[PDB]
């Protein structure tokens, strides 16, 4: 899956997450090429197994792939300038 | 860094005894208050270090000229408050970036050399020199990438100057970061 | 364990079900199964093995030891709903 994130560039400060979108490449496995307007969220929406895998991967707190995966899924919109919590 | 400067071994020792006190408090919370997951002394300090490093980075990226100025600058007339477009990034020259490279080196050295030994209580968890190199490069590389993109639109420095900068950057990454 | 490493509450490593506690449990379960089987006086081994309750329990257990890539593949294959409309964009 692609994860597309918009961020505000901020030297001296920190680059704020504006929003995040997921595109499943299963779709593209049929489509070959796709034009799409991905709606952006504040956080990625999950089931019990995503949340179970995530809490499992977060215990692998020295695995760099797990660290970056956990960090990447655990990225959410730094709320401000337009809002904190999404819907699923 | 500001509260316990490396230039004061005495404040480095008070700093060391402070982290010995903070272990002693964490131990009191754990042992006397019988708290089960009190704040871990190494993580508590790692936050403070990351904090102090980020305050350092912000301050250097905003004040590169005043800092590189006073700390090294190869012309005494250039030690002062050079324009903000030269204490942060210039479009005219690459010199802010050669200067920022030296600032970064100097800090990672002080952290590696004065603070990593002063703050040995969690040696496995708290290499101050490595936390320094990572934090500072990360913040740098973002800023440098945008700079090179900006130069590319204007081309005020010669091809050669960017090639020289490339060798410096190549060196820097291949030294500290790689 | 939502709280202690899914969630934000504690900077602890949570401690997983460790290989030894994955064992112990898998053996406690085979013993419980043998108990519930009661040498044929209780539930058939076949009902117990096909038990969705047991299979679910085994699945959750299997996750706790699984490799990072396999966990990540599992995430992508399971999180299918992360590709059908964000809500509050």
């Amino acid at each position: 899956e692609l994860q597309v994130c918009v961020k505000d560039y901020c030297f001296a400060r920190e680059d704020r997450t504006v929003g995040l979108a997921v595109l499943q490449l299963r779709e593209l496995a049929q489509r070959g090429s796709a034009a799409c307007w991905l709606p952006l969220g504040r956080r990625i929406h999950m089931d019990d197994t995503g949340l179970t895998v995530l809490r499992i991967l977060s215990q692998r707190s020295n695995d760099e792939v797990a660290k970056e995966f956990v960090k990447l899924k655990s990225d959410t919109r730094s709320a401000e300038e337009g809002g904190a919590a999404p819907a699923p | 860094r500001n509260n316990f400067p490396a230039s004061s071994p005495e404040r480095l020792q008070d700093l060391k005894s402070t982290v010995d006190l903070l272990t002693s408090i964490t131990f009191f919370r754990m042992k006397v208050q019988e708290l089960q997951s009190p704040p871990r002394a190494s993580q508590v300090v790692k936050d403070c270090v990351k904090a102090c490093l980020n305050s350092t980075y912000e301050y250097i990226f905003n004040n590169c000229h005043e800092l590189y100025g006073r700390e090294y600058q190869t012309d005494p007339a250039k030690k002062g408050e050079v324009p903000p477009e030269e204490q942060g990034p210039s479009i005219k020259n690459l010199d802010f970036w050669s200067k920022l490279i030296t600032l970064i080196v100097s800090i990672i050295e002080e952290d590696k050399n004065s603070y990593t030994p002063c703050l040995n209580q969690f040696p496995q968890e708290l290499n101050v020199g490595k936390i320094s190199a990572e934090v500072m490069w990360s913040l740098f590389a973002q800023d440098m990438k945008y700079a090179m993109e900006e130069h590319d639109k204007h081309r005020l420095c010669k091809s050669a100057d960017y090639m020289n900068l490339h060798f410096k950057v190549k060196w820097l990454y291949n030294e500290y970061v790689a | 364990f939502l709280s202690k490493l899914k969630d934000h509450m504690v900077r602890e490593e949570a401690k997983s079900l460790t290989p030894k506690q994955c064992a112990v449990v898998e053996l406690a379960l085979d013993t419980i199964k043998q108990y519930f089987h009661a040498g044929g006086v209780g539930l058939k081994k076949t009902f117990l093995e096909k038990s969705p309750d047991l299979q679910s329990l085994r699945y959750a257990l299997s996750l706790y030891t699984q490799a990072t890539d396999l966990l990540i593949k599992t995430f992508v294959q399971t999180q299918s709903a992360q590709g059908s409309g964000v809500e509050d964009p």
